[PDB]
């Protein structure tokens, strides 16, 4: 009874970073900083009515530790957002 | 009760609701296994509602709700009930209301939330309000555009741990070189300066001027020669100076002045060996015996080099100003190069001409030896504070940071020095039973002399040309007495409240500035030696000397229009006063309400220098007490040209607790008064105007008379009363002992 | 642009480019725990403050008059 | 196993006062006295063994909502412990705080005090240890001294002692600041070398045989040394003192709830009269008169923000369109503005001593010359005058061709401002400013072209004169020598734009700042009797001169039919500036006596 | 807190009753200090 | 001031979560049936005029200081018959996302925490007679305000509770000057096991068990103007902790607290009626009362005034409330404001509540 | 996760100075208030 088009938007990102300090006279390549974070933002839209709109979202990010001062971190945010316009 | 039965309040906007979960897992092994992951429900509302409409052509609704607005005042809700004109009740308002008053002594309030009702009994108008005041009254003073900011700094409140002489040579040259300012009696031109500090950030980055980390050894006595009027123990900390110096007495600071010269490390008779270059063997690097790890030298292993935006230096007077002060155990070490005409002197060791950071021998890690070498620098601040060492005297105590001031200008800056004991007096009087030194030099006058002259800050006229007794104004010299970019005032002597006043009060050669027991009882009262020989906290123990006050003002304009220090000022809350008279919001000035800009439009007032007072309501406030505003206004109308008023207002603050600490008081003030308004038209004045030579006007002449009397009855709320009496706690002792 | 960090019961304020004029730290009850009218820096460290009550609200008044609000957890 | 439920470094806002307080000892860092300052908590010291900590009678814990829950706040007292060898006879130990407190709007200063003996030490007896408040601008020269012998809470039995016995009403300080005012007024008649003064210079009215009534307080011993001011307290000190002669005493003393009471809430009044009139669009007059008394203020103003001065102010602003007095067939705009006003401010408190009301000090002086000096030095008087001729120009009649020599291309502005003041800081202050401006601008309307596109020129005469005579607060006999600041300047800048070619454009501009130094003698001494109008049309020596040239060229290389694709555009800007150096440079005298001209830049 | 909340294998209730191992609550050390509900109610003692 | 306050776990459950009841002095036990009738009296969902409804409510905290600190509520009801109704609600208190930035590096990956407390409950209301209905509600409570550190255990604490409520609504009875209608209700709330914030039975806090009783009367004029007056009485069903002493000095206090904390919640309900040395007059002091008035115009405009009074010895939360309501077609908008008359600062001072409810489905005739 | 280093103040350098103040506390069964820096003693009688 309800007809609507579903809009899918998926955004993936993988970012790598490394800071190295190199000694010229001997093998002392020191890893000073780094980042290995990847994220995925997936959204799905559905219009139940002209005023009512439902969106499903799923954000998943995982950051690897490159040096031990950083801790590996996983952040997942998923759910449904309901929007009603007046 | 309402005009009709229609109800057309139509909502506008949107509502958003977030329903979801939040998962987080941080792999910190120090965390408890019970804290391995966090799985929480996520909820969020993003209401952006708007409500407009009417109920029965008599009730009007104007509401706007947004959960992402500012603090509290952008969520407006206005209910307006306007009945017919024959009823006693003329208008009832609930919600965001205002109480505008056509009065000068008794100001109304624009940012109120409550109930406002208007009554009309034939020809008498009664307006009553009971509300909560969401705004705070703010007043600013402006002269010639920019807002005036007033400052008061006592002598002890100098800019500490930020400004450092590069050597004892510059410190001891400072006073004599500035004797005839703005002329500087010195040819010193600092060309290069490298500043190193203790590295606790420990971040490698290619954009902050590169990655220049070096091992550092900072020597307190590096580059120092003797000083004619200063004993050697006040110049260097070395236990014995025998065979230490190798240049004439008054030689300018340079590496080659003593046996700590990095260029001659361990050659034939140096005081340093090659061990000085290594952190591990730093102590063994000294040939002399009594050397301490934090007095004679200090070591840093990954010292970070400050970039040019983290400090400024005075090329002529040989001192530096750090952006961030070193109020802790940080080590400050410098290498600098300067020219005196054709001669070039260097005191530290630059990365360009210093020993290499790393030297490697061998072919592989099995037999490789790694020699990490340190740069030899001049210590300006030690790891461990010792006020008895000359490195302590390297810290300047004569620089004062004008609060909030960033772009000070001449003609936009005033400074005066007062002695407050207890009233502010701009001259110094001798102690009873004694007199100031007889027949002083004109530059050493103290008796009946303004303190600006006493502390060598007023010898020039407006154009910075010398004038006999000064011009009564602070000498504004961008290179000497002020730091324009940073808004700092620098005295022309290194110890203005110490040695300078001591010298001007000295009566004989038997009195020594370094021997307080020889003071002549005028120096006992006035010389604040402890603010220079001791830390500020230690100088707090000398409670009777912090009486000299640096007082003045500066104008902050920036752009066109008066900056009133508030944004989104409520409409109609701005009051502008020029010389006791209230200006007109359309003729004399204009207001840019969103940006908080007041533009004076009267041509005479702009070129006047008269102080303009601007009052306004500030609704961008937080952490304030609840403010109850209530009162009534009477607007009787005897005739079409004569109006009488009867306003009565009461404001009470609600304290957070029953203990009102000093400064954070609550008021329960009540104000009431009466006003009159007589505005007639006088055709006689127009007729007399038409009698003038070439006047043929017909516009009417009006006469307006306004009188008002107001009475204030202040009080404190009963909530903050102890045993029936209004009470303010100087110290309840709850805030001590953090 | 504005960052607040807490490492060990110490709060570090980092406002790049712009200069902070005043900082007020509130516990989440409306209670003021710390106030400094004389910050005047692009970086400020609240080392003379320690509560341990987890969630805090940092309100910073900039020289322009803009007010920046940040919620932090006092680790 | 040792378990730390807490482990902290504790910093206090109160600092132990090091150094001497009594001149008889002069040896602070000796005699083995253990002086401790700490705090006692209801949250940590409810089971303290000598005496349990309890709130003073009537004191309640503050209550707040944290998260829908009532949280009782901590209640704290400052605790001072005297141990080791114990206090000598006249020795004392104190802590201090740097503050900024105005207590002129309150009548009473109050504090709770408690005294107890140290465990395993000889019992402290009543009225042997004296708690004292010392406050003022310092602790050695300018301070009030409030002393109270302390009754000792009886210990030995149960550690739980009733709050009325922990905080005895007999040990409470209840000081009326009017007594401090009376003490200070009396001490005005005691010279610093009097035998009526202590060895420390403190004047104790209770110790004065020739004074009846003492300090007016039978419970407190009041002292004063050097004209302190409780209108601005910069130094607060509490501590303990000894009166046991042949004994060294030890004990613990608590201080709590130091507060101001009995707000002086008498108000004030103000009156404003406004007269506004206009004379047929030719003249407008606006007059305002304002009178306010001590105690008036705004609704939001607190105890220390409301008016502490009587204010009498009037201001008259008059505007005339003098151009209308001339025939309208040639349009002259001649607006005349005249503003005059003065303000008289009489302070509630005498500016000297800062904490005695002016009328009370005037009454209790007994010297006519001193009465007149006190009355006159307190008056804050300001007089303002403003005469303006801003915007004088001749309007164009509705049909003429513009001409380069037309007087309609000129604009004249004249502003005069004068401020006369005298108050507690300056016996005579006069500020005079005169600004004369003439503006000219003409836009021309339609080998290479040489006719300028437009011409601009304006001249400014700016003269600021400042006279400052700081007053002698002790006597109105001579006063300080007046200080003169003069800023006589002559400014002019001119600029003409060109359209030298259809593509080539030239703009020129030059500005010059001159300073007039006719008011200076042969030496660097200003002339006393120099009027601001003396030589008004005098151009001085150049001080700053700047020139700017702007060139815009489109490079018409497209004319030849081989380089028509090039779209070159050349811009050239040049700036020059000459700056006069200070006379300290241009007439520098080396110590050998030779005078050098260090030149300009 | 794992020793007190989710007892590991090999740990008994006797092991948690010693005055050297037991959980210390704030009300025991600070009976007069009010703590908001849902906040930290235990004293994390440093044990040597 | 507040003397011997009643200490309960999860005190956020007692906060009014809807603008309509807040504008009526935080009372809904005996008002007209509405979409928010779950926190106050689930039994009157069976008296709802609309078949089903969904509402969203926003109660911000510390508005001047910060944003996104609020109590949110979503309620849905659906009465399938003219005698029964199903309802579910979700109250949520949170501070919003908080960034745990440890270092000062802009690009360091930051953990975000959202300390929060929420309660999810579902109720079934059945209309026994034409004027009386009862309801039973089951609630799940989760508290997750703690943030994980090296020492702090941030495990969420949870508990369950049941509510028993009844609602009476008489028929429209005609009087001399009007034709009124009577309402009454009771609601025993938060009946469940103690919540252990630190996951230890030795340290458990009473659930905020609460008894609300109330009565309401509606003045009906001209069949289009309605004035509703309601009174509510509230009493916590948690025993009062001892104060001075009632058996050394601290030994007696410790023993008294030992006895008070070793009480079951079922037993605590009955110990609430008493556990004091005073009589009936001094135990009525623990009774919170609230009065309210509501004027309705065309059932699409409402003006709400209410007074709430706690005992000064317990909480001392007393205030006046103002509220307004607007119904366009199926959207009802409610706002409310609080004027505090108490010594202790009310955290909801200077705060505007917002409620938004959607009504849809069939219409049920009122009896 | 941090390596063990002989540098506790994290300034990259290892201090070898031993200039410090010393304070000591007796740990014995019969300690009372008024000596050994003891300012308060709280007795807990019946702990769960
Ligand atoms: C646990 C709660 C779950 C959430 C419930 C959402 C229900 C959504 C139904 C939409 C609705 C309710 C208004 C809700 C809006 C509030 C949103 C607030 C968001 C806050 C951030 C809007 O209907 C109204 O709104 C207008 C919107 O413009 C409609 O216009 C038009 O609207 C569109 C034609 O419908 C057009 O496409 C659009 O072109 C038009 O404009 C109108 O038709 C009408 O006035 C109508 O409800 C109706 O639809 C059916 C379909 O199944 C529902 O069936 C029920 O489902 C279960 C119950 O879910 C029950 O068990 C079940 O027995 C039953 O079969 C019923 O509900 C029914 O009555």
């Amino acid at each position: 009874i309800i007809k609507s088009d579903i809009n899918i938007k998926a955004d993936f990102s993988l970012r790598n970073n490394e800071t190295l300090v190199r000694y010229l006279d001997y093998d002392n390549n020191q890893l000073a900083a780094g980042q290995n974070i990847w994220s995925l933002k997936l959204t799905a839209d559905y219009s139940f009515s002209k005023n009512l709109t439902a969106i499903f979202y799923y954000d998943h990010s995982f950051s690897k530790a490159v040096i031990s001062t950083s801790f590996p971190l996983t952040n997942i945010r998923s759910g449904f957002t309901l929007r009603y316009n007046f | 009760i309402f005009g009709s039965n229609t109800i057309d309040v139509k909502p506008t906007g949107s509502v958003e609701m977030d329903l979801g979960v939040r998962y987080t897992k941080q792999d910190n092994p120090a965390f408890s296994p019970r804290n391995r992951s966090s799985l929480t429900f996520d909820f969020d509302q993003r209401i952006s509602m708007s409500l407009m409409g009417k109920i029965g052509t008599r009730l009007e609704v104007n509401a706007n709700y947004d959960t992402q607005s500012t603090f509290a005042f952008q969520n407006l809700f206005k209910l307006a009930y306007t009945p017919s004109e024959d009823d006693i009740i003329q208008k009832v308002e609930v919600g965001n209301v205002s109480m505008p008053l056509n009065s000068t002594l008794i100001r109304g309030a624009q940012s109120l939330f409550g109930v406002k009702t208007q009554l009309q009994f034939g020809r008498t108008t009664i307006t009553g309000v009971f509300s909560e005041q969401k705004s705070q009254t703010k007043s600013v003073v402006a002269e010639n555009g920019g807002t005036v900011q007033n400052f008061d700094l006592y002598a002890l409140d100098y800019d500490n741990d930020r400004h450092f002489f590069l050597s004892q040579y510059f410190r001891n040259k400072y006073d004599v070189s500035l004797k005839n300012y703005p002329f500087i009696d010195s040819r010193v031109q600092i060309t290069r300066l490298e500043v190193w500090v203790t590295n606790k950030q420990n971040r490698v980055t290619t954009t902050g001027g590169g990655n220049n980390l070096r091992n550092i050894i900072a020597l307190q006595d590096l580059g120092e020669a003797q000083v004619s009027g200063v004993p050697d123990n006040e110049v260097v900390v070395i236990s014995s100076t025998a065979g230490f110096f190798n240049n004439p007495i008054d030689s300018p600071t340079s590496n080659t002045n003593n046996k700590y010269d990095p260029a001659t490390i361990g050659q034939a008779g140096s005081f340093l060996n090659s061990n000085i270059r290594e952190i591990v063997t730093a102590k063994s690097g000294f040939n002399n015996t009594n050397v301490s790890e934090a007095t004679d030298y200090s070591v840093l292993e990954n010292a970070r080099k400050l970039t040019t935006n983290e400090y400024t230096f005075n090329p002529q007077l040989g001192y530096i100003s750090l952006q961030q002060r070193l109020a802790n155990d940080e080590i400050l070490a410098v290498a600098f190069e300067y020219t005196v005409g054709g001669k070039v002197y260097q005191v530290g060791e630059f990365g360009s001409d210093g020993v290499d950071a790393t030297v490697v021998t061998g072919n592989n890690s099995s037999n490789q030896a790694i020699i990490t070498q340190s740069l030899v620098l001049k210590m300006l601040k030690s790891n461990l504070t010792n006020v008895k060492n000359p490195v302590w005297n390297l810290m300047m105590k004569n620089v004062y940071q004008i609060p909030q001031a960033y772009q000070i200008k001449q003609d936009d800056f005033r400074l005066n020095i007062l002695y407050t004991d207890p009233s502010p007096i701009n001259y110094i009087t001798p102690v009873q039973g004694s007199s100031f030194p007889p027949n002083p030099a004109p530059d050493s006058k103290v008796e009946q002399t303004p303190l600006l002259n006493v502390f060598n800050l007023d010898r020039l006229n407006y154009n910075n040309d010398p004038q006999a007794g000064g011009d009564g104004f602070f000498d504004y010299i961008p290179g000497v007495t002020v730091d324009v970019q940073n808004g700092r005032v620098i005295f022309t002597t290194k110890e203005p409240f110490g040695e300078l006043i001591f010298n001007k009060l000295q009566t004989g050669a038997g009195e020594s500035y370094n021997d307080p027991t020889t003071y002549n009882a005028n120096q006992q009262k006035y010389v604040f030696r402890n603010m220079y020989r001791n830390t500020q906290a230690g100088a707090l123990q000398d409670s009777d000397k912090n009486k000299f006050l640096l007082r003045g003002k500066y104008k902050s304009s920036g752009s066109n229009g008066i900056p009133i220090g508030a944004f989104n000022v409520p409409q109609g809350s701005v009051v502008v006063t020029a010389a006791g008279r209230v200006l007109v919001e359309g003729i004399d000035y204009s207001v840019d309400y969103q940006l908080g800009r007041v533009q004076i439009l009267d041509p005479s007032l702009q070129a006047s220098n008269t102080p303009i007072e601007v009052s306004l309501e500030n609704n961008s406030i937080f952490g304030q007490q609840t403010r109850r505003f209530m009162g009534f206004n009477i607007e009787h109308k005897i005739s079409d040209k004569f109006v009488i008023g009867g306003t009565y207002l009461k404001m009470t603050e609600r304290p957070f607790t029953q203990k009102s600490t000093y400064g954070q008081e609550s008021v329960n003030n009540t104000i009431f008064g009466f006003n009159g308004n007589y505005s007639t038209e006088v055709p006689f004045l127009t007729r007399l105007a038409n009698k003038l030579p070439n006047i043929d006007t017909d516009v009417p002449s009006n006469l307006s008379i306004r009188g008002e009397v107001a009475f204030l009855r202040p009080d404190a709320p009963k909530a903050s009363d102890f045993q029936g009496e209004a009470t303010i706690y100087v110290d309840d002792f709850e805030g001590s002992q953090s | 642009s504005f960052y607040v960090s807490v490492k060990d019961k110490t709060i570090k304020l980092n406002s790049t480019e712009d200069v902070m004029r005043e900082v007020s730290i509130f516990d989440i009850s409306g209670k003021l725990l710390y106030n400094n009218k004389k910050v005047e820096n692009t970086e400020f460290q609240v080392s003379n403050f320690q509560s341990g009550n987890q969630v805090l609200i940092v309100k910073v008044t900039l020289d322009n008059g803009n007010i920046i609000t940040k919620k932090i957890v006092f680790n | 196993t040792v378990r730390f439920g807490a482990l902290d470094l504790v910093r206090g806002e109160w600092r132990r006062y090091t150094g001497t307080l009594d001149a008889n000892d002069q040896n602070p860092d000796d005699d083995g006295v253990e002086f401790d300052v700490a705090a006692v908590n209801i949250q940590e010291n409810g089971t303290k063994c000598p005496v349990n900590y309890v709130m003073p009678p009537g004191v309640q814990r503050e209550q707040l909502y944290n998260n829908n829950t009532v949280i009782n706040q901590n209640e704290q007292a400052l605790a001072v412990r005297i141990g080791g060898a114990g206090l000598q006879y006249q020795d004392s130990r104190a802590v201090f705080k740097n503050v900024s407190v105005d207590m002129r709007q309150y009548k009473k200063l109050k504090m709770f005090l408690h005294a107890e003996s140290l465990p395993n030490q000889p019992t402290l007896e009543d009225d042997e240890m004296v708690g004292f408040i010392r406050f003022g601008n310092d602790f050695t020269q300018n301070f009030y001294q409030v002393e109270i012998p302390l009754k000792v809470t009886k210990t030995g039995g149960s550690c739980s002692i009733s709050p009325d016995l922990v905080w005895m009403d007999d040990n409470s300080i209840d000081l009326a600041l009017d007594l401090l005012t009376r003490m200070k007024i009396k001490a005005m008649s005691i010279d610093i070398n009097s035998s009526k003064r202590d060895v420390n210079g403190i004047y104790y009215p209770d110790n004065d045989p020739d004074l009846e009534g003492g300090d007016g307080d039978g419970k407190l011993t009041l002292g004063i040394k050097g004209n302190p001011n409780f209108g601005l307290v910069r130094n607060l000190m509490v501590g303990v003192k000894s009166r046991a002669d042949h004994k060294d005493i030890k004990g613990e003393v608590w201080f709590n709830e130091l507060r101001l009471a009995d707000l002086e809430n008498k108000g004030g009044m103000a009156a404003i009269l406004n007269v506004d009139t206009n004379m047929a669009d030719f003249a407008t007059v606006s007059a305002t008169g304002r009178k306010s008394t001590i105690g008036f203020g705004s609704l939001e103003q607190g105890a220390n923000e409301r008016d502490r001065e009587d204010v009498q102010q009037y201001n008259i602003v008059t505007n005339l369109n003098l151009g209308k007095l001339l025939p309208k067939k040639w349009g002259i705009n001649l607006p005349f503005n005249y503003a005059i006003g003065e303000e008289v401010i009489t302070p509630e408190y005498d500016p000297f001593n800062q904490d005695i009301k002016l009328d009370q000090l005037i009454r209790e002086t007994t010297d006519q010359a001193e009465k007149d000096n006190i009355r006159t030095r307190a008056i804050d008087y300001t007089k303002r005058k403003s005469i303006n001729f801003i915007g004088v120009r001749k309007d164009r009649a509705p049909e003429q061709k513009p001409h380069v020599y037309d007087i309609e291309n000129f604009t004249f502005s004249q502003s005069y401002n004068q401020v006369e003041r005298h108050d507690y800081e300056v016996a005579d202050y006069e500020d005079e400013q005169s600004n004369s401006a003439v503006n000219y601008a003409y836009t021309f309307q339609p080998n290479f072209n040489y006719l300028p596109s437009n011409i601009s020129f304006n001249t400014n005469i700016l003269r600021q004169s400042n006279r400052q005579q700081f007053r002698e607060v002790e006597v109105e006999g001579i006063g300080l020598d007046p200080l003169y600041r003069r800023n006589f300047a002559f400014n002019y800048q001119y600029g003409f734009g060109f359209n030298l070619t259809k593509s080539l454009k030239l703009n020129y501009s030059a500005t010059s700042n001159n300073i007039v130094r006719n008011f200076l003698n042969d030496d660097n001494s200003p002339k006393e009797d120099f009027n601001i109008w003396d030589d008004y049309l005098d151009i001085g020596t150049p001080n700053q001169h700047a020139q700017q040239l702007v060139l815009n060229y489109d490079i018409p290389i497209n004319k030849i039919p081989i380089f028509g694709f090039v779209k070159a555009s050349y811009s050239y800007t040049a700036d020059y500036m000459w700056q006069r150096s200070s006379t300290a440079f241009s007439e520098y005298e080396d110590p050998n006596g030779t005078v050098y001209d260090l030149g300009n830049t | 807190p794992v020793f007190y909340s989710s007892k590991p294998s090999g740990i008994s209730n006797d092991d948690l009753s010693l005055n050297t191992t037991r959980r210390i609550y704030s009300r025991e050390l600070y009976p007069n200090t009010d703590i908001a509900q849902g906040q930290i109610q235990v004293v994390n003692t440093l044990d040597l | 001031d507040i003397e011997r306050p009643i200490t309960t776990g999860v005190p956020f459950l007692l906060v009014a979560a809807d603008a309509r009841a807040a504008g009526l002095g935080d009372q809904g036990v005996a008002t007209s049936s509405d979409v928010f009738s779950q926190q106050w009296n689930p039994a009157k969902y069976a008296f709802a005029e609309d078949a089903q409804g969904l509402s969203i409510s926003y109660t911000p905290y510390l508005t001047d200081l910060a944003n996104d600190i609020s109590l949110g509520q979503v309620t849905y009801y659906n009465k399938i018959n003219d005698r029964s109704a199903f309802a579910g609600s979700f109250r949520y208190f949170g501070f919003g996302g908080i960034e745990l930035r440890q270092t000062g590096d802009p690009n360091e990956p930051t953990r975000e925490v959202n300390p929060n407390e929420f309660a999810l409950d579902g109720s079934y209301s059945l209309k026994l007679s034409e004027t009386f209905s009862m309801a039973v509600a089951a609630r799940y409570i989760r508290s997750n305000l703690k943030v994980a550190t090296e020492e702090i255990d941030a495990s969420a604490a949870g508990s369950f509770a049941v509510d028993v409520a009844g609602f009476y609504q008489s028929e429209e009875i005609a009087y001399s000057d009007f034709n009124g209608r009577w309402r009454a209700g009771f609601n025993i709330q938060n009946l469940g096991p103690k919540i252990s914030y630190d996951h230890d039975d030795l340290s458990a806090n009473f659930l905020p068990a609460n008894l609300r009783v109330g009565g309401g009367f509606d003045f009906i004029f001209d069949d289009y103007n309605k004035l509703g007056v309601s009174l509510e009485l509230t009493k916590l069903l948690v025993p009062t902790p001892p104060g001075p002493g009632t058996p050394s000095q601290s030994q007696a206090d410790e023993a008294n607290y030992k006895k008070y904390k070793d009480i079951g919640w079922v037993s605590g309900i009955f110990k609430s009626f008493g556990d004091a040395p005073g009589g009936f007059s001094e135990e009525l002091k623990e009774i919170t009362y609230s009065a309210a008035a509501e004027y309705m115009y065309q059932d699409a405009f409402a003006m709400r005034l209410g007074y709430y009074h706690e005992s000064p010895m317990k909480g001392a939360k007393q205030f006046f409330s103002l509220g307004a309501g607007f119904k366009y077609s199926m959207i009802k908008v409610d706002v409310s404001y609080l004027f505090s008359a108490s010594k202790v600062k009310n955290p909801l001072e200077n705060t505007l509540r917002f409620s938004l409810t959607f009504n849809f489905g069939d219409k049920y005739e009122t009896y | 996760t941090l390596p063990d280093v002989e540098d506790i103040n994290r300034d990259n350098t290892m201090s070898t100075i031993n200039a410090y103040y010393e304070y000591s506390i007796d740990v014995k069964p019969g300690m009372q208030v008024g000596e050994n820096y003891i300012t308060d003693i709280r007795e807990v009688t019946n702990v769960d």
